[PDB]
């Protein structure tokens, strides 16, 4: 029944295998080979590493995104300066205005 | 500056202001693909999580 | 700034070159990654990139810090103190960090792409022992002269 | 006044000598036609010290130089063959490719080629021992050259309208264990000259 | 199974098909061997659809399409042999070539006395029908260039110590003479008519 | 093996079984409830809709 429920589990090793006596020394090989791997106990570190470097591209993007906003900002206020240089109306410039 | 002038030479619309700004006047630096690589490494990660 | 980004695109390659190791279990490189990101952060140059970062978190601040530049360059004594370019790049100084910061998410991500690729080996049997082959082969590459062209 | 061989022979097996290979996710008719009569292109290819390799799990056949008494220098010492022998970086390449290869071939079982890659993946891999010449134009122009190189021996498709190619499959035979074996050994025997 | 084919006779065929012909004067047990064998030979060319002509007083066999003409194409399509269309220049000296290697067939017999000269009398003669590219040197040059690809299309030897050359007896066997001999008229016209 | 097996490819009608043969009864009795109820049932209806 172990052998059994280990290999519902699996994705590409215990599948070649059975669920019998016979098939005891592949079983324990990989058992083995995870406990070198020693995988499971990067959990914790992992995790909140994924935070941080998730936590710095979505905050970085919402910074690249404001700062494209005042660069825009910047060529509105170049041209409403431009335009200033001349009348639009009798006594009247024209100015721009954001919001 | 040219692509300026294409785009004006073509305002057969002669629509409003904000259409003006945002297709005739800015040059065009939206983070699309930007926001692409930020999530598909998200899910790079949690891909390793997994 | 510019060594900061020296440093992780150096960390970036030696992960990678390292990644080609047979001996690295799965355990081994995660544990490479996040050994080598601690140590690329705890460095001064990672203090600074850290210390970058955690103002974003604060944007208030560096937004105000930008408005501030905006008005002082707009003072008439501001042409006299700076030549044209000069004036242009400080107006843009808080931008010109934050998109170099990008370059650094760059090559994060650009390990932690290649790590997972990896790390997905679960391989068949004939696979596995081909990928043993390959893995010898490689390793054996990292060491010859890939400049002379002869070669 | 002589018997003509099956024109439909004929045609498959030159066809297949022009190609080189011959895949039945491409062409399966000829595929099949050799299929039927593969001791017939045997006794063809005898006169020109010839042979014929067959995979149908990969739907895939390739002429291969007689080993019988082709001149032990190599197979690629026989006249009639024109393409140069394979390189050394362009070996790196292929080991790379295979390595693609068989970890999509996992993914999607040992079917036919849809074994598709996006260049831009290969430039990481590559830059590690080539080096980088700074100029990522540079580098493309290289990495494009290679792969033209070997789309020159069949193995690769060149890059589509999505800059992603399909590795023929060919490169497995090319690239099973026996020659990775050997010329791992021979790479080993190079380093230890050097050093 | 099957036994080899005689080694001998696959080594000739291998020469043949590098070079698509074979020389007696010059390799003589080749020619020897297809002679002997000529059913075997063609045997072996009957699956891919080729056949070999030959010439014994000018001492030499070259490979041919075995198909007949238009049978089930406008024209001939065979994968192995790409036909290569000649540019103008290479297209020039051939019929130079041609009505030389039958003039000198008038002077000393057909095939007993290959046909040779100096290079010296064609350049002049080929830069009038040319242009100057730059200077003698470059016409040297070209004509050189001209002549090692003729060398290896099989139509003629290197140029020696004194620049003298044998004309390859296939120019004799070539496809379309009338349509060389009316490019050489082509090309007389032109230079007449041009002063 | 079988017994596991149903109940792995089960869908909340055999897991809550053990795996040993006094829950062979349960089994069969799931067998003949699919084999008469669930069966004509469900086949009539999908070709019905």
């Amino acid at each position: 029944k172990r052998m059994s429920e280990a290999k519902r589990v699996d994705t590409g090793a215990l599948v070649e295998a059975g669920a019998d006596l016979d098939d005891i020394p592949v079983y324990l090989q990989r058992l083995q080979e995870l406990t070198e791997e020693a995988l499971p106990e990067k959990l914790n570190r992992f995790l909140d590493y994924l935070n941080r470097s998730s936590d710095d591209g979505v905050t970085q993007l919402l910074s690249h995104i404001e700062h494209e906003v005042l660069v825009i900002e910047e060529r509105l206020n170049e041209l409403n300066e431009t335009m200033f240089r001349v009348d639009f109306q009798p006594d009247r410039y024209l100015r721009l205005d954001t919001k | 500056a040219f692509t300026l002038l294409n785009r004006a030479a073509g305002l057969k619309q002669l629509n409003s202001i904000d259409e003006i700004f945002r297709e005739l006047v800015l040059d065009d630096h939206s983070a699309f693909d930007r926001a692409a690589e930020v999530a598909n490494s998200f899910d790079g990660l949690t891909e390793i999580h997994q | 700034f510019r060594r900061v980004e020296d440093s992780w695109r150096e960390a970036d390659r030696a992960l990678r070159q390292s990644i080609i190791g047979e001996q690295y279990h799965r355990g081994d490189i995660v544990e490479r990654l996040l050994n080598d990101q601690d140590a690329l952060l705890n460095t001064p140059e990672g203090r600074v990139f850290d210390s970058f970062q955690q103002q974003l978190r604060q944007s208030s601040e560096l937004k105000a810090m930008s408005e501030r530049l905006r008005v002082i360059l707009s003072h008439p004594s501001a042409s006299d103190a700076l030549n044209r370019l000069q004036r242009h790049d400080l107006r843009w100084l808080v931008k010109r960090l934050v998109d170099e910061s990008q370059t650094v998410l760059q090559a994060r991500a650009r390990s932690e792409r290649d790590v997972r690729g990896f790390m997905k080996t679960g391989l068949a049997a004939e696979h596995h022992r081909v990928g043993h082959l390959l893995n010898e082969f490689l390793n054996l590459a990292l060491k010859l002269d890939w400049q002379r062209q002869m070669i | 006044s002589e018997t003509r061989t099956l024109q439909k022979i004929r045609e498959a097996t030159q066809e297949l000598l022009k190609y080189g290979l011959l895949e039945e996710a491409s062409k399966p008719n000829l595929y099949r036609i050799v299929l039927s009569h593969p001791e017939e292109v045997t006794r063809i290819l005898e006169p020109l010290d010839l042979d014929i390799g067959i995979d149908e799990i990969r739907g895939l056949l390739y002429v291969k130089v007689r080993l019988d008494e082709t001149p032990a220098q190599d197979e690629w010492a026989h006249p009639l063959v024109r393409r140069q022998r394979l390189n050394l970086e362009q070996s790196l390449l292929v080991a790379i490719l295979r390595q693609h290869f068989v970890a999509w071939e996992q993914e999607s079982g040992t079917g036919a080629s849809q074994a598709q890659i996006a260049i831009d993946d290969l430039l990481p891999q590559l830059q590690i021992y080539l080096g980088d010449p700074g100029s990522e134009s540079k580098e493309r122009t290289r990495l494009l050259t290679l792969l033209d190189q070997l789309k020159g021996h069949g193995l690769v498709t060149s890059p589509d309208a999505h800059e992603r190619i399909v590795i023929r499959p060919i490169i497995a035979h090319l690239a099973d264990p026996i020659n990775l074996q050997a010329l791992l050994a021979w790479l080993r025997e190079q380093i230890a000259q050097q050093t």
